[PDB]
């Protein structure tokens, strides 16, 4: 059953609308919220979040994902979501753990 | 087939004739209240809590005893039945002491639960409560006999499942007392099960006494490793603490019982346990070091050496994943001299055919057999649940047990044919009388324990048994499906090692003293530093620092069966996988991880880096090591016997005596047993 | 630190480490 | 009154505590009695409901009349067995008087 | 009489049963099940598509003036094919009676928004979406309501762990309230209190 | 250096009939001719019959034995030994 899109193509069209929305918003967001980032960094983060869900193929899943993305876009535009919330997308205090088997053995289990 | 129509709460159910009211209620799904009824045990009818109303019947009947009759409508939830339950519970609770705040059965007390559901809410006993004395029954079970419900479950278990026949009901009237009349120690390899049996926390465990509560403990399902039977287990844990060990039901092996060793050696996991890697034996000061240092030194020595100079000794309670990974490492270093401490003859077919080194008949088949011939074993004190199954058969499916070993108390009556090895040849030739019992038998069993095989004449005894069993097959008509040769193992890891392809025995090490040894969980002291060069860089992978680890250059801590999801195969070939219950202590890690890391630090690198990949390699080496809880059939014992016939040896004249002649011997064998204190109290008590 | 005495520390196990002879 | 500690590590207070503040670990003493090796209440997780003293079968845990115990560091509010026993000793007389006054109502 | 047993009456049960048959026959297209509990609470189950028709009928029909929407809830039942079960509770001031309407949904199956019928729904539906993840079509302004401004989850779902996945703290390095993965000093203690014996014979499910 | 050779099979399946026949006819003779070399035979339900050779330095190769007759199995065994 179609949540909105008939198949994958219309869902991708909605996704492209949403991506354009975020890409256009990033400059105004950085300016207004006084973020300590470049417009390039903001747009690259937008791309990273979008690509994180590229593997999804169900049209309904894509439709729901687009709903939630438009939702967060409205939040950001209205500035309901504040600087801390926006910077949470960047994870600038989390140290990764190496995937090397030897290192993982060294570090606990 | 022949079935009877009976109604439970107005609903029809068909039941085979003779089935009890309780069994019909179970079939329809209702569970009648009970106390004195145990499905494994005999029916007693003492508690009278299972009273129910048969419709249009004047008197309430006991559901656990009455074999249903046709067209009986069992009104489980009638007013009559409910008030009967109320009265029975009232009488049960009248004289009980006020101990629920101080009673190990606190949260699991069936008396509590059934008083909650099918019991009143107020007491009207305005008199005093009886007082009973306590009497030391041993170092393991503590008796608070003031709270007995006098249900005779402990007595029935003692007299049936164990055969001890030490416990009894002495006295009459309300002054009855369930216990030994004299000051005796209730010591059976299956003693501890009474603790689970008894439903009113009367006789409970001294070790575990008062530690945790059921709503607190987290239970993970695991398989025992202290005996080859592989008895399934539930490990009760809190906050990473192992509070107790409890039986898990497996019809084929456990049958809701576990050995006292299995259920009371857990304490050994707490004392003298490994935690930190160690190095520097050359200077004599074996000191702590980082994984980096230890693993790098081991890899450097491995690179220096190769060929037949390296070797390993797996023994005791090591797992199949660790075995296969160490085999892969030593093979990539070009060895194949990896060995196991236990000795199984390799003269003929050896390990190539599982029919040679397995219990083909299976513990379940022990019930079907008709004549079992025991050779080179004291099965009561080794694989005790196998002896329990044999006694079950002797009690129910009338069976004849004949033994070729020293006269021991196997709990049942056995025909002590003789304590000599040539008796086997006597049977094979037909000279012996017991041959007539064979001619009578339609399903024979000849069970040979690895204890005798450990003797210098292991090959001779194996060939004697092989020829004798083939003679039995030909002389007495046995269906090809039924197997009449079966072997008993006393070490958990033996079958897995042999299935992998480890070289049985340690003859390889002595024939070619290795330059470097890999002692994997082996503190049997079979290879002492007296052999090998003056310096042999021996590395220990194990736990509990038994004594074998000390005389090793580098010590790598490992995980016990309670902390790793290892694969352990039992004596009948079935594969069972433990479940992690506690994180490994301190810096200790899993053994397959250890070996893979060692390899990668070395130039070699094993193909696998995960449990799934290690299990895939295990499937590769053998396919039956990954079909869990499955008994893969074995055959070609004909070819095995052919090769055994060609094999030439002779049975010595030394009398065949089982190593374990007494429960004192039973109570300490493994590293965990040696490191456990409760076992020390048990052994001391038995000695005095 | 290592200890022959088994210690229950918060939520953890520390078994009797036992200094090795 | 002799000096023995009333608590016998029944753990009902731990089982019932709505906020899961009580943590108890007990062992059988030499005599064979129940005694708590550690009895810890996290007073920053406790909601002062009283369900512990409600469900203590031996009137061991009691919520005293004191209300003045603000601390200057978060780690002082994690009460342990010694602190609780010292509080009980300090407030014994008033705790006893209140218990005698109230037990009939309970 | 039995002092500790709640008093019982059958007049209300008969009235509610009559009204249940009444509504069922008026709306056979959507009604799927009517049941009156021993507590006396009429309980109608309707197809998800019939939400707007059924609620409009119950609100506007002269003989059923359920003009007040008490709740718009969801109960999570993971086992069933349709996890989420939307519950509507309504109150009729004219007839002194309460009715319950119930439908099912799924993660990928939105239900229509009833804001047109009762504008009280708006915020209840926003909460339902925020906590259970059910989406509502033709909703004026559907957006998270009780959750954090960047929350990623539907907490009231039974799969969601109690403590969640993310915890907040201050970090002097970045001079912001940063969010980090959740680590707990004393993890939640899940007591296993279920009794082995069965308690209530009436509700015995067949084996 | 054929350090190890092992054959996997299953009894109930049809395809492994060839390896089973080969084992009944030749296993004992093979062991007699080559005593030291371990010729492990493992049978487990529903496994595609395979003959697995482990050479010296932890290097192994494999050959499929599905639906092969006992004579073909003997030929494969001779080839792997050679
Ligand atoms: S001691 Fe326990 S098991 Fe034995 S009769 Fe009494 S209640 Fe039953
Ligand atoms: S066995 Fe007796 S004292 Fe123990 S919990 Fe049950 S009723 Fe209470
Ligand atoms: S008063 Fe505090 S410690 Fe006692 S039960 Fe209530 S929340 Fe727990
Ligand atoms: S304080 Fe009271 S309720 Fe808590 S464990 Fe001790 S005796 Fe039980
Ligand atoms: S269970 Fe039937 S009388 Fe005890």
């Amino acid at each position: 059953k179609p949540i909105f899109s008939r198949d994958l193509n219309e869902a991708k069209r909605r996704v492209r609308e949403l991506y354009r929305a975020w890409y256009r918003e990033v400059p105004n967001t950085v300016h207004l919220m006084q973020l300590d980032i470049t417009v390039k960094q903001g747009r690259d983060k937008v791309r990273e979040m979008f690509m994180k869900n590229a593997h999804v193929t169900d049209p309904r899943v894509v439709d729901l994902l687009v709903i939630k993305g438009k939702m967060e876009l409205q939040e950001t535009i209205k500035v309901w979501k504040q600087r801390t919330h926006v910077m949470r997308f960047f994870h600038e205090t989390e140290t990764p753990r190496p995937k090397d088997f030897l290192s993982k053995f060294y570090m606990g289990h | 087939s022949n079935l009877i129509e009976v109604f439970v709460d107005g609903q029809s159910v068909m039941v085979e004739p003779g089935t009890t009211v309780l069994q019909a209620c179970e079939k329809v799904g209702m569970q009648i209240p009970r106390f004195c009824y145990h499905e494994r045990l005999s029916v007693a009818g003492n508690c009278r809590m299972c009273l129910v109303e048969i419709e249009k019947a004047p008197k309430v009947v006991a559901a656990c005893a009455m074999p249903v009759m046709k067209g009986w409508n069992i009104l489980t939830n009638s007013e009559k039945s409910k008030k009967a339950r109320e009265g029975v519970m009232e009488f049960l609770l009248a004289n009980h002491p006020l101990d629920c705040p101080i009673c190990d059965q606190g949260g699991e007390c069936d008396l509590q639960d059934q008083s909650m559901m099918f019991g009143s809410d107020r007491s009207r006993f305005l008199e005093g409560k009886r007082a009973v004395e306590d009497k030391n029954i041993g170092p393991l079970v503590k008796t608070i006999m003031t709270r007995c419900i006098q249900c005779t479950r402990c007595i029935r278990f003692a007299s049936e499942i164990a055969g001890v026949d030490d416990l009894g009901t002495t006295g009459r009237g309300n002054d009855m007392q369930v216990g030994t009349y004299i000051e005796k120690m209730f010591m059976s390899e299956l003693s501890g099960n009474v603790i689970d049996i008894c439903p009113v926390g009367a006789l409970t465990s001294k070790p575990y006494a008062f530690t945790a509560r059921p709503w607190e403990t987290r239970k993970t399902e695991s398989i025992d490793v202290m005996d080859a039977v592989g008895s399934n287990i539930v490990v009760s844990t809190r906050t990473g603490e192992v509070m107790r060990i409890l039986p898990r039901m497996h019809e084929d092996i456990n049958e809701e019982w576990i050995s006292d060793k299995t259920r009371f050696a857990y304490d050994g996991l707490k004392r003298q346990r490994l935690t930190e890697p160690m190095v520097r034996n050359e200077k004599g000061l074996l000191t702590y070091t980082s994984w980096e240092d230890a693993l790098s030194r081991v890899a450097g020595m491995l690179q220096n050496f190769e060929g037949n100079a390296v070797a390993a000794i797996a023994g005791g309670l090591v797992d199949a994943e660790a075995l296969v990974a160490l085999k892969d490492l030593l093979n990539k270093v070009d060895s194949d001299n990896l060995c196991t401490e236990e000795i199984f003859p390799t003269e003929g077919a050896g390990t190539d055919l599982r029919s040679n080194y397995l219990l083909n008949t299976t513990i379940a088949g022990v019930e079907e057999a008709d004549v079992v011939l025991l050779v080179g074993t004291n099965p009561r004190f080794e694989a005790p649940l196998f002896n329990a199954r044999i006694r079950k058969s002797w009690l129910h499916n009338d069976l004849k047990v004949a033994l070729i070993g020293s006269p021991v108390d196997l709990t049942y009556r056995y025909d002590h044919l003789g304590d000599s090895p040539k008796i086997l040849q006597d049977i094979a030739s037909g000279r012996h009388s017991f041959c007539e019992v064979l001619k009578d038998a339609k399903k024979p069993m000849v069970v040979l324990g690895s204890s005798a095989l450990q003797r210098d004449d292991g090959a001779a005894i194996l060939v004697a048994v092989s020829n004798m069993v083939q003679k039995i097959r030909v002389t007495t008509g046995v269906a090809a499906e039924w197997k009449v040769m079966n072997i008993l193992h006393r070490i958990a890891s033996q079958v897995a090692a042999l299935d992998l392809g480890y070289k049985p025995g340690v003859e390889a090490i002595r024939k070619n003293p290795p330059k470097m040894l890999f002692l994997l969980g082996a503190d049997g002291g079979c290879i002492t530093r007296q052999d090998l060069p003056k310096d042999c860089f021996i590395v220990y992978q194990g736990h509990h620092g038994d004594v074998g680890a000390p005389m090793a250059d580098v010590i790598l801590p490992g995980a016990a069966y309670t902390e790793k999801s290892a694969t352990y195969v039992n004596t009948e070939g079935r594969a069972q996988q433990t479940k992690v219950a506690v994180t490994p202590p301190g810096l200790a890690r899993e053994d397959w991880k250890i070996i893979r890391a060692l390899s990668e630090i070395a130039g070699i690198t094993l193909p696998y880096d995960t449990l799934d990949q290690v299990r895939n390699r295990l499937e590769e080496v053998s396919p039956n090591l990954v079909r869990y809880d499955d008994i893969e059939e074995t055959n070609y014992f004909q070819q095995a016997s052919e090769l055994a016939k060609l094999v030439n040896q002779e049975v010595l004249a030394d009398p065949l005596v089982p190593p374990q002649l007494t429960i004192k011997d039973f109570y300490m064998t493994d590293s965990i047993s040696r490191a456990s204190q409760t076992m020390a109290k048990c052994v001391k008590a038995v000695t005095e | 630190e290592p200890s022959v005495a088994p210690t229950s520390t918060g939520k953890t196990f520390q078994p009797g480490s036992w200094t090795p002879e | 009154p002799s000096g023995e500690e009333r608590c016998i590590a029944c753990k009902l207070c731990e089982a019932i505590c709505p906020a899961q503040a009580i943590t108890i670990e007990a062992e059988p003493r030499a005599d064979g009695s129940r005694r708590t090796t550690r009895y810890d209440i996290d007073m920053t997780k406790c909601i002062y409901c009283g369900f512990c003293q409600e469900a203590c079968p031996v009137d061991a845990i009691v919520e005293g009349p004191n209300f003045e115990f603000s601390t200057e560091t978060h780690e002082e509010l994690l009460y342990n067995k010694e602190k609780l026993l010292n509080n009980g000793d300090k407030w014994e007389a008033e705790i006893a008087a209140n218990i005698q006054a109230d037990y009939l109502y309970r | 009489k039995r002092p500790t047993v709640r008093p019982r009456s059958d007049v209300t049960h008969k009235q509610l049963s009559a009204f249940g048959e009444y509504v069922a026959e008026i709306l056979p297209k959507y009604v799927q099940q009517v049941q009156v509990s021993c507590l006396d609470e009429l309980e109608i189950c309707i197809h998800p598509d019939g939400v707007i028709p059924t609620l409009t009928f119950l609100r506007d029909h002269t003989n059923a003036q359920f003009k007040s929407l008490a709740d718009l809830t969801a109960v999570d039942v993971p086992t069933r094919q349709n996890r989420f079960e939307i519950v509507y509770n309504l109150l009729s001031l004219r007839f002194n009676s309460r009715i319950r309407v119930k439908t099912y949904a799924d993660e990928l199956t939105p239900i229509d928004s009833i804001v047109s019928v009762h504008i009280a729904a708006n915020w209840y539906e926003r909460e339902v979406w925020d906590m259970f993840g059910v989406f509502f079509f033709n909703h004026p302004d559907l957006r998270r309501i009780l959750t954090d401004y960047g929350f990623e989850g539907h907490p009231f779902r039974k799969d969601f762990p109690l403590t969640g996945y993310v915890e907040l703290r201050y970090d002097d390095e970045v001079k912001r309230v940063v969010a980090e993965p959740v680590e707990l000093a004393q993890e939640f203690r899940k007591f296993d209190l279920n009794s082995p014996w069965e308690a209530f014979p009436a509700y015995r499910q067949p084996p | 250096g054929l350090r190890e050779i092992r054959v996997h099979l299953c009894q109930r399946s049809p395809g492994s009939q060839g390896v089973r026949d080969f084992i009944v006819q030749r296993y004992v003779e093979l062991k007699k001719a080559h005593p030291n070399l371990p010729i492990l035979i493992r049978e487990c339900s529903e496994v595609q019959p395979k003959l697995w050779a482990r050479y010296a330095f932890g290097q192994e190769k494999t050959v499929s034995l599905n639906n092969l007759s006992a004579d073909e199995v003997t030929r494969a065994m001779q080839n792997v030994l050679s």
